[PDB]
């Protein structure tokens, strides 16, 4: 599994670029395609969608409008195509696989991200920074708008950690669930509206900043991000 | 040597205990009364906790 | 089961008895297949489970009269004039499926439903 | 219905216009199941016509745009009874027989009536090629062994009205092959309900037209299934 | 050598003579099933389905050549899973979910993973070691497999070396059918010689030998107790085997049945014996009166596969008619 | 006339309905010849339904709480025509396809499949009915022209004898087939017959009531049959409960349910 991508940079203020994504080691075709930024010292927040098939697309409601996603199967590549970029459109962005089934991990695999900078749930995390030792018990919590427990008894969170030089990656799906190559320290629980993320024994590995992601309805929003100093 | 091998396979064969088939039945029987309730095939679930409606 | 072979000479005369228990005998399209010493195996007689339709093979055309007792559950094969190039062990080859018209495999080297045999000589 | 949920009824749709691409492979492509006997000769029949411990042993030919399959049983057992039923709802058996071995026709004759009588073969035609009959041709042009020692109901028998020989052929040699087929063909008629005929065919190792012969016979099939479903016939 | 069948002979008769002295209710109502689902798409025969361990997951195999899973709730393809032999006759759901087992009139008993890192169902392992083909194959754990030929010998297999661990070789027939216990500790098959065999799966010898059918032997299942067992035939009947006992219980027919079953699976409580049957419909039997509980009469050709999940929520039916109906309740 | 008329279009809508739920229910039958079929059974359903509109409409006329309005006088009659019209022609060209696929199925028996497909068939079925809807909202709500009444002329004749040539080149070759049979060893003539002396009693007389009507305006008796179109729509209205009939409820499927 590899998602590299580029594009950002240089440019006129107030033009256009266009972002891809060179998808390499999984079978792309069966794949769904988010995109995701990230403010230069702030949290994510959602960019674009396009699904298996490309017959659905749902959209940023702040540039809904204008945002342009696209993908082209027979080369598994992506397409991201951005048109009069504001002052705010500095940031960093993410490229996403996710594949949805009786079982699956969406948002499993996170790409490495790139720099674009030219000069509704809602998530709040009040908390943004915590001291704590390893090898105590610790946790981390986000809270939310709404509720987020479907009638099939989804949860639709996503726990995660931006590590202190990377891109994120998926600690829990679904709000129990655990990804692929991740320890079975992690854990995580919902209340109903807020959430918390647990690790039962911390190591050298464990710092940085956790994120939370609700996928209930439409548009995908983040928390604040709670760093944590050991 | 398939005639002195069958002779041994049933030699084997006719050593093992046997239990009563009364015994035998009635554990099935005791089997199928102990797990009925949890079988909804047999008795029918509630429509709103049956999932394929 | 088959039971009822022995000596005899050419032009003679013998009885082929196959005793049938445990499969409901009058079900079944019941056989008679033959293997001659050094020769393979081959069907020679047939016979359906009312005793209406009736095979042979040719070489067996004139003599060998075809029987059958669902009654006492045993089939029979008359021997009337036997040629000395009819010496075998006489199998009892019976039908897979019930209730069918149709014998696939009663001439299998390794067959389930095939009595132990009899081995019949003509001088 | 639910972001991840809507995208479960959307990945099953994609699926489902790729069965909606493979029925259109699957209904346009006949299958064909090949039997017979040791020295029956299919093996030859295959090697000719295909170049033109695996349980079954596939074949690809086509003939004037449509494709057939012929899916030779190759290293099973002895027995027959239970691989058999995997190959109904197929176009055609063929039943490739050595009639030039009188110990063994009668054998192949039984193997026939199975094919025939059998419960879920029978809406499946079966095209006999009757192989080999230049060494029955010589199995009575030098003549050594008489066909009435298995045959007596040969002796009293004439060559059918409609018999063709090719030319060049001595009348004894068309009795003998007529009368084998109408042996195979006399447990056609016997039963059967006309939903399925027998299709005679006089063939050898060397025969280098069986593509045409099964292509016609297939068409026939599929021609008097569709007017019987038109209760035209 | 005469002495030797003699021997045989006696022994056989001490078998019989020692089953003999061995040997010494509210009805269940008319089952009636719904069709909650009608699974539709599969292309040509239908003629095995097994159930996931999680009770929703199902994939089916049919003699188009592929395997097809769905999501027995929402109706879904899951995965679409092509293969090389169109001649499938078993297929097998791996406990853990991440592979699935095929395996038909090739002698290969093919290994599929389904959880796996790329995205796309792919092979495994292929088990090459027969020389009949291939008739029911089980998953006992993640690595090992127990597969049914056609050439008398069923098998044990480490799927990561790809070899049998052991040969089971005291057959007659082909081996049509095959069941592992709960405990995954044994295993019971049919092989068309009227003569169901009980094996251990770590010794490698047949322990028992039951002889009571008059026919080929087309399917078996363990009782969810792990004590028993039932056999499908083409002599159209049902027989119950108890494996302590070594003796027949119950045989399933009644003189308006001409044709013989095909597939059987029991209830998860066990007191449901589902069965196919050739004339175009299956049925249900009361395993412990041997009655007609009912008829999931639904399909236009044979049905082929049977089995019900591990909650006892759903049964599921696929006849050649291309289609895998799933039954339940109501009320 | 006025009773029977009605109850010969319901009994037809009757059949109609019930074969196309028939084969709506029993999907396995998901076929070009079904969608066909069925699309011929809705077709005779609306030829049930305006001829049987026209004339309670007629009778509902006599309560008439609605004001008389000379305008919708002239448009209320002339729609149930127009409808009375594209359900004509839609039933023709229908069995007209129904022959078709017949033909394609015998004579192409290998290729059937990569011929006619359900995408195929139901985009012959809408192009039909546009045509339908086309030609007759054109033929009225454009009355009586040089080419109308003329090129209608030309099409009754034109696929009653594509009927004809279709089913009698197929018992043509099911008595070849007979030969073939009995060498190595009668119903099709009954199935041409009902097939093409059914549909042309039923037909036959209003086409050659509608072929009179533009050249023979002027005998005691060409004019005296004219008196009986009313018969001769009571016969065409047989069709819906006739051809549905024998087209389908034929097959061991349909007869199953």
């Amino acid at each position: 599994v590899q998602l590299v991508e580029s594009g950002g940079g240089l440019v006129q203020p107030g033009g256009s670029r266009k972002l891809s994504c060179s998808a390499s080691g999984f079978a792309f075709s069966s794949f769904g395609m988010h995109w995701v930024r990230q403010a230069p010292e702030k949290g994510l927040e959602w960019v674009a969608y396009i699904s298996s098939g490309s017959g659905t697309i749902y959209y940023a409601d702040t540039v809904k409008g204008r945002f342009t996603i696209s993908r082209d199967d027979p080369k598994n590549t992506l397409f991201l195509q951005m048109t009069s970029l504001r002052s705010e459109d500095t940031a960093m962005y993410y490229c996403v696989r996710s594949i949805y089934y009786y079982g699956s991990s969406p948002f499993d695999f996170w790409g490495q991200g790139t720099t674009l900078t030219v000069s509704d749930i809602v998530m709040t995390q009040a908390t943004s920074s915590v001291p704590v030792t390893p090898g105590e018990s610790v946790s981390i919590s986000c809270r939310s708008s709404k509720s987020l427990l479907h009638s099939n008894g989804n949860t639709y969170l996503y726990w995660f950690l931006q590590r202190p030089g990377q891109s994120p990656q998926l600690l829990i799906y679904r709000m129990s669930n655990l990804a692929s190559g991740v320890p079975d320290r992690f854990s995580g629980s919902g209340s109903g509206t807020a959430f918390t993320l647990t690790i039962s024994r911390l190591e050298a590995e464990d710092v940085g900043v956790y994120y939370c992601m609700q996928h209930l309805e439409y548009p995908l929003t983040f928390g604040a991000g709670t760093k944590l100093e050991l | 040597a398939q005639a002195r091998k069958l002779v041994e396979q049933l030699k084997m064969e006719a050593n093992i205990d046997r239990i009563k088939v009364s015994k035998a039945a009635a554990d099935l029987m005791a089997y199928c009364e102990a797990h009925a309730k949890e079988d909804p095939l047999l008795t029918p679930v509630p429509a709103s906790e049956n999932p394929f409606r | 089961q088959e039971s009822g072979g022995g000596l005899v000479q050419p032009g003679g005369s013998l009885r082929l008895s196959c005793a049938a228990s445990g499969f409901t005998f009058s079900n079944y399209k019941m056989n008679w297949v033959r293997q001659a010493p050094g020769k393979g195996l081959e069907w020679v007689s047939d016979i359906s489970q009312s005793g209406a339709s009736i095979s042979y093979t040719g070489s067996v055309k004139g003599r060998f009269t075809i029987s059958r007792d669902n009654a006492k559950n045993t089939l029979y094969l008359q021997m009337n004039s036997l040629k000395p190039e009819d010496t075998a062990v006489y199998y009892c080859a019976r039908c897979p499926a019930p209730f069918t018209r149709d014998c696939f495999d009663v001439t299998s080297t390794t067959y389930a439903y095939r009595g132990q045999g009899t081995q019949v000589t003509v001088s | 219905l639910s972001a991840e949920d809507k995208a479960a009824v959307e990945r099953s749709k994609m699926i489902e216009k790729q069965l909606q691409k493979d029925k259109q492979v699957y209904r346009a492509t006949h299958r064909l199941l090949l039997l017979g006997a040791d020295n029956s000769g299919k093996s030859t029949i295959v090697k000719q016509m295909r170049i033109y411990t695996s349980g079954i042993f596939e074949t690809k030919f086509q003939v004037d745009k449509v494709n057939f399959h012929m899916f030779d049983v190759g290293a099973q057992r002895d027995e027959r009874r239970k691989w058999i039923q995997c190959f109904n709802d197929v176009t055609a058996i063929i039943f490739v027989v050595d009639s030039s071995d009188y110990n063994r026709l009668q054998e192949a004759l039984n193997d026939f009536k199975s094919i025939w009588n059998n419960r879920w073969l029978r809406t499946i035609s079966v095209i006999l090629f009757l192989n080999k009959q230049d060494l029955l041709a010589e199995k009575v042009l030098a003549g050594k062994s008489k066909i009435e020692d298995y045959f007596p109901e040969f002796a009293r028998y004439t060559t059918p009205e409609d018999a063709t020989p090719e030319p060049g052929e001595d009348p004894r040699v068309t009795r003998a092959k007529y009368f084998i087929r109408d042996e195979f063909l006399r447990i056609s008629t016997a039963s059967g309900d006309g939903r399925h005929y027998c299709y005679p065919h006089f063939t050898c190792s060397v025969d280098t037209e069986n593509a045409r012969r099964i292509f016609n016979d297939c068409r026939d099939i599929i021609q008097r299934m569709h007017l019987r479903q038109y209760e035209l016939l | 050598l005469d002495q030797l069948r003699q021997e045989a002979e006696q022994l056989k008769n001490q078998i019989r003579d020692a089953r003999k002295a061995c040997a010494d209710i509210d009805p269940v109502g008319r089952i009636q099933m719904r069709t909650r689902r009608t699974l539709r798409g599969h292309l040509a025969k239908i003629y095995a389905m097994h159930w996931g361990t999680d009770s929703r997951l199902l994939v089916s195999a049919s003699q188009d050549g592929k395997l097809i899973i769905w999501d027995s709730y929402t109706t879904n393809k899951v995965h679409a899973i092509p293969l090389r032999s169109s001649w499938v006759m078993t297929c097998a759901y791996a406990p853990s979910g991440n592979y699935v087992a095929c395996g038909g009139l090739d002698n290969i008993c093919s290994i599929y993973n389904l959880k796996t890192r790329e995205g796309n169902v792919r092979v495994s392992r292929e088990l090459a070691g027969h020389t009949g083909y291939l008739s029911c194959c089980r998953f006992l754990d993640d690595n090992q497999i127990v597969t049914s030929s056609g050439d008398t010998t069923c098998a044990l297999w480490d799927i990561e070396t790809g070899q049998q661990t052991t040969t089971f070789t005291g057959h007659t027939g082909d081996v049509m059918s095959l069941s592992l216990a709960p405990d995954t500790r044994l295993f019971v098959s049919g092989a068309c010689d009227a003569s169901a065999k009980l094996w251990d799966v770590r010794e490698g010898m047949c322990r028992q030998t039951f002889t009571g059918h008059e026919s080929d032997i087309n399917a078996i299942c363990f009782f969810p107790n792990g004590n028993a067992f039932a056999t499908g035939s083409d002599d159209a009947t049902c027989r119950l085997f108890d494996l302590r006992a070594d003796q027949e219980l119950m045989t399933y027919s009644h003189d308006n049945i001409i044709c013989g079953i095909t597939s059987v699976s029991f209830s998860k409580s066990g007191r449901l014996l589902l069965a196919g049957y050739d004339d175009f419909n299956c049925n249900v039997w009361d395993a412990l009166k041997a009655d007609r509980a009912g008829v999931l009469a639904g399909h236009d050709n044979r049905v082929s596969c049977l089995g019900v999940t591990d909650d006892g929520m759903a049964v599921a039916t696929g006849s050649w008619d291309s289609f895998l109906k799933i039954w339940n309740g109501s009320s | 006339s006025d009773g029977l008329f009605l109850s010969l279009g319901l009994v037809s809508l009757v059949e109609n309905a019930l074969v196309v739920a028939t084969i709506a229910k029993n999907r396995n039958l998901h076929s070009p010849m079904y969608c066909f079929i069925c699309c011929l059974a809705l077709s005779d359903l609306l030829v049930s339904g305006s001829n049987v509109l026209e004339t309670a409409v007629i009778l509902l006329l006599e309560a008439g709480a609605l004001v008389a309005r000379a305008a919708v006088l002239q448009q209320l009659d002339n729609v149930i025509d127009v409808i009375t019209c594209s359900s004509m022609l839609s039933s023709l060209c229908f069995l007209g396809a129904i022959a078709v696929d017949r033909y394609i199925s015998i004579f192409y028996a290998l290729r059937y499949h990569s011929i006619v497909t359900l995408p195929r068939a139901r985009r012959a079925v809408a192009a039909i009915w546009v045509a339908s809807v086309v030609f007759s909202t054109l033929f009225i709500a454009y009355y009586d022209h040089v080419a109308v009444l003329l090129c209608l002329v030309v099409f009754f004749l034109a696929m009653l004898v594509l009927m004809a040539v279709l089913y009698v080149h197929m018992l043509a070759r099911a008595c070849q087939h007979a030969q073939g049979i009995a060498r190595l060893h009668l119903k099709g003539a009954v199935t041409l017959t009902i097939l093409l002396g059914i549909f042309f009693l039923c037909w036959g007389p209003f086409f050659l009531h509608l072929t009179l009507i533009v050249l023979c305006p002027e005998h005691p008796t060409c004019g005296c049959i004219f008196k009986n179109f009313n018969l001769f729509l009571a016969l065409i209205i047989c069709n819906a409960i006739i051809d549905p009939l024998i087209y389908a409820f034929h097959s061991q499927e349909l007869r199953r349910t």
